[PDB]
RNA sequence: ACCGUGAGGGAAAGGUGAAAAGAACCUCGAACAGAGGAGUGCAAUAGACCCUGAACCCGUCUGCCUACAAGCGGUAGGAGCGCCAGGUGUGACUGCGUGCCUUUUGCAUAAUGAACCUACGAGUUACUGUUUGUGGCAAGGUUAAUUGUU
RNA sequence: UGACCGAUGGAGUGAGGGCAUGGGUGCUAAGGUCCAUGUCCGAGAGGAGAAGAAUCCGGACCACCGGCUAAGGUCCCGAAA
RNA sequence: AUAUCGGUAGGGGAGCAUUCCAGCGACGUAGAAGGGAAAAGGGCGACUUUUUCUGGAGUUUCUGGAAAAGCAAA
């Protein structure tokens, strides 16, 4: 039987508050916009935050192309890979990544900044990265946001 | 009185179940098994044909206790069945008891060998 | 008194010892004995003298 | 006398194994696999409920932090604000406060925001 | 209306008529009238008062419905693995529940 | 019984019911192979292996979950669904977590050990010393073998 | 503090190990080996160091959805600038 | 009142269950023991009570007494 009688309540799918933000890369360095953004998905700015929920923002990521890498990072930083077969170690730059698309980029910096389990590879997923200013989506009515207050 | 009672009690019920048994088959359960899964759910004379062209064995001793059940049935109604309109409501197979017998290996050493029995129950209702 | 109540003088009687019975006893396993050599053995005896 | 405890033996099993029940496999219902997985089983419980406590403190602490972040402050400057003004409200009723009753938070945050 | 106040070392949040359970209180009766005097928030629909030295004159009065009401039974168990060391104890937590009358 | 040329070694195996009243007859089926009835009986889920009828192990039905998911399989949180009025089944998702015994300075150890269940399995008794708890008598204490009356 | 000493009943142990300091030996080698003085593991859980027997902090009667700190920390995984 | 309460080898203290016995109380075909399910309890625990289904003839409390007196690994 239950003798609490004061208990912390834990948002569920019905009671969570998802919002659709717009923020923009302009200007700001990779890691520290990303750490913001990681924060934002995972739903660290919301007083309900339930750790076991799915309870953060979905984040429209404009002006992808413009982010700024600082020192020689662009070609100075490698990335490893293996493609599993003898003598497969590949290796490749954040310049490869922005070549191939500005979403693949963002995707592989948030990807490690968030939680490695089933909820946060169902959290990767609301992420929207888009080179240009111009998307469409419509019908959610996404509110702008500015990242530098946070 | 109370094994009387409970004893009355259980005969009503067994008034309206139509269901046949086959006890002590000699023939591996997990054989049998096979053709219970085959038929279970089907209408009784589709099911009648399956069994009889089946290519399992343990089909021609399922098709006779199958029409025993059906017998059963009708029995319990007092009517005969229509076409299409009884079908294989419940099936299982059990093992039973299993007779031990020894075989001879290499080097004087001698292996177990079983020989499985089984039992299997039918029922049989109304497409309702 | 009669035959249904009777009783002991308080501390005249006490439970013997039982070892090799389990954790909570406080004497299982190894049953007092320590761990190896000759005085765990069954059938040590002490040579009087020795 | 002969004396064998057959009914008591087999009820200290019999008593566990209802215990074991929803378990994996032989974990469930074989004896010597149940007992074992049953025990390591209450030596986790004992170290859930201590850490159990760490575990709620940090939640509150994060819906705190969320709740003054959107005030306009952060949790460590929040809080030493409160211990300055000398309020006594605990973590789990400010967090309380800030996931359900936000104006109080906010009367919470306005009386030491000065 | 509600208030923050705190029992026998616990913050709760009360309301008039709540059937609280609260850490075990000695030498009480059935109907005993109990008074905590420690209110350290006040919501009174829409205003709010905070007490750094409590709230001045903020009181609840409650009344005892059981004297002893024990919690769900947990195994205490020690272990140490190749020791040969280990105990199983039970323990019960004791609560005793009140009700609520009036929140000045 | 079985095993050994032989001397010799050496098992397993009790229980229907008060009373055989131990199931005439009918149905399916080549057949009691088996079953469903009828009948006997307090009871046949007491039907011949028959009192009771546990576990390991094997099935069917019903409820919930499960085909993007990765480690001792639990533990602490926690939505939804489903049953019988505050209890109960399941459990999306989250945190923590390298079984147990023995042996060792030290074992997740790739050191030892166990297929599993039920049953069996290991500080006992006698005598003589000694210490102590509790008692009876007390400058004394106590009988042994044995003998009488019952 | 309280357990120092006497007398008596019951023992177990007599394969140790790491670190720091003073040394011998070795090659001013060894997770080497032999002594001395402390300490810890042995027989000790909890916290930080990614994960470590003895390095740093700290000795677990039980419960709690309360509070303060130690070492070490406060961009995200991960609590706090 | 204050203090204390991690523990291997090992020392000490206090108890539960089992089989049988004496004394005193009881229960049972209007349902004993045993088997299945559910619920409650104990400074703490070994364990103990209660309801119901199966079962169809024995069982049990308190005090004291005596032991073929408790298994997870050989
Ligand atoms: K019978
Ligand atoms: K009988
Ligand atoms: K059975
Ligand atoms: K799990
Ligand atoms: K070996
Ligand atoms: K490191
Ligand atoms: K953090
Ligand atoms: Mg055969
Ligand atoms: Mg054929
Ligand atoms: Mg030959
Ligand atoms: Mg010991
Ligand atoms: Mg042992
Ligand atoms: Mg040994
Ligand atoms: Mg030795
Ligand atoms: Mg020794
Ligand atoms: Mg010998
Ligand atoms: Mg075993
Ligand atoms: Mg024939
Ligand atoms: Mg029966
Ligand atoms: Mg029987
Ligand atoms: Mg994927
Ligand atoms: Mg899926
Ligand atoms: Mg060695
Ligand atoms: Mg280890
Ligand atoms: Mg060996
Ligand atoms: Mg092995
Ligand atoms: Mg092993
Ligand atoms: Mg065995
Ligand atoms: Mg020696
Ligand atoms: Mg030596
Ligand atoms: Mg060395
Ligand atoms: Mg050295
Ligand atoms: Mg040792
Ligand atoms: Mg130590
Ligand atoms: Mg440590
Ligand atoms: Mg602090
Ligand atoms: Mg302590
Ligand atoms: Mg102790
Ligand atoms: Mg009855
Ligand atoms: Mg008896
Ligand atoms: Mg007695
Ligand atoms: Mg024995
Ligand atoms: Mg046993
Ligand atoms: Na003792």
């Amino acid at each position: 039987m239950d003798t609490l009688s004061f208990k912390t309540i834990s948002a569920n799918k019905a009671t969570v508050t998802k919002e659709w933000v717009i923020v923009d890369a302009e200007g700001q360095t990779l890691g520290r916009m990303c750490a913001k953004v990681a924060k934002l998905l995972r739903g660290k700015y919301k007083p309900n935050f339930t750790p076991h929920v799915d309870c953060g923002d979905n984040v429209i990521v404009i002006n992808a192309d413009k982010i700024v890498l600082s020192g020689n990072k662009w070609d100075g930083r490698i990335y490893l890979r293996h493609t599993g077969y003898p003598g497969g170690q590949r290796q490749f730059t954040p310049r490869d990544f922005m070549n191939k698309g500005p979403e693949y980029l963002f995707r592989k910096v948030v990807k490690g900044m968030l939680p490695k389990n089933r909820l946060g590879a169902k959290i990767i997923g609301n992420l929207y990265v888009y080179a240009g200013t111009e998307h469409k989506h419509e019908a959610q009515q996404p509110r702008q946001l500015d990242i530098n207050s946070l | 009185a109370r094994k009387h009672n409970s004893a009355e009690a259980r005969k009503e019920a067994l008034k309206q179940m139509y269901f046949a048994k086959l006890r002590n088959v000699p023939t591996s359960p997990r054989k049998m098994r096979l053709v219970a899964d085959m038929i279970r759910g089907m209408e009784v004379n589709r099911a009648l044909g399956v069994l009889k062209f089946s290519n399992k064995e343990a089909s021609a001793r399922v098709e006779k206790l199958l029409r025993s059940a059906v017998a059963n049935w009708e029995e319990k109604n007092e009517r005969k069945a229509e076409e299409g309109e009884l079908f294989v409501s419940r099936i299982c197979v059990d093992g039973a008891s299993t007779l031990k017998r020894l075989r001879p290996a290499p080097q004087g050493r001698g292996y177990r060998i079983r020989k499985r029995s089984n039992h299997v129950t039918i029922y049989v209702d109304t497409l309702n | 008194m009669n035959l249904s109540s009777l009783k002991p003088a308080e501390g005249a009687v006490k439970s013997r010892k039982r070892i090799g019975r389990g954790p909570g006893s406080g004497l299982g396993g190894t049953s007092t004995r320590g761990h190896k050599g000759a005085k765990s053995r069954s059938g040590y005896s002490k040579k009087i003298g020795f | 006398p002969r004396s064998v405890n057959h009914v008591a033996s087999r009820a200290k099993r019999k008593r566990i194994l209802k215990l074991t029940r929803g378990y994996f496999g032989a974990r469930k219902n074989v004896w010597t696999v149940a007992k074992n997985t049953w025990e390591k089983g209450l030596t986790y419980a004992y170290r859930d409920r201590k850490s159990k406590k760490r575990n709620f403190r940090a939640l509150w602490i994060q819906r705190i932090n969320a709740a003054a972040r959107l005030e306009g402050m952060s949790y460590s400057r929040l809080m030493g604000a409160l211990h300055a003004n000398g309020i006594e409200i605990n973590r789990k009723v400010l967090a309380d406060l800030a996931m359900n009753h936000p104006e109080a938070f906010r009367a919470i945050v306005a009386k030491v925001k000065n | 209306m509600y208030v923050i106040v705190d029992i026998q070392g616990q913050q709760m949040k009360v309301e008039q008529g709540r059937r609280l359970f609260v850490h075990h209180i000695k030498d009480v009766e059935s109907g005993a009238s109990v008074e905590f005097d420690k209110v350290l928030l006040v919501d009174n629909n829409g205003a709010i008062t905070v007490g750094s030295p409590l709230v001045e004159g903020a009181k609840v009065v409650c009344e005892v419905l059981t004297p002893l009401v024990k919690g769900d039974k947990v195994l205490i168990f020690h272990k140490k693995r190749r020791k040969g060391y280990r105990k199983l104890n039970g323990h019960r937590q004791q609560f005793t529940e009140i009700l609520v009358k009036e929140v000045v």
